[PDB]
């Protein structure tokens, strides 16, 4: 949500106030999800600030 | 002279209205809520005073 805190939006990437568009999901769990998890993605979860 | 002491203390003690918001004081607001949030109340206490 455009300016609202999170431990990705905060942490990682957080929508700017002039966000106009809709936001848009598709279920990728036929394609991207592998057997014992996948770890080709990656986030962070932590960070100094 | 009477006319110019009531203004001034009038003028003075608008000051401690809180006009709508938390606190009249900008620091326990400023100090406490997130940014996004705190700037509308912010927009309320400037257009009262």
């Amino acid at each position: 949500a455009p300016g609202q805190t999170g431990n990705i939006a905060d942490y990682n990437y957080k929508l700017p106030d002039d966000f106009t568009g809709c936001v848009i999901a598709w279920n990728s769990n036929n394609l991207d999800s592998k057997v014992g998890g996948n770890y080709n993605y990656l986030y962070r979860l932590f960070r100094k600030s | 002279v009477n006319q110019n002491a009531q203004a001034l203390n009038t003028l003075v003690k608008q000051l401690s209205s809180n006009f709508g918001a938390i606190s009249s004081v900008l620091n326990d607001i400023l100090s406490r809520l997130d940014p996004p949030e705190a700037e509308v109340q912010i927009d309320r206490l400037i257009t009262g005073r």
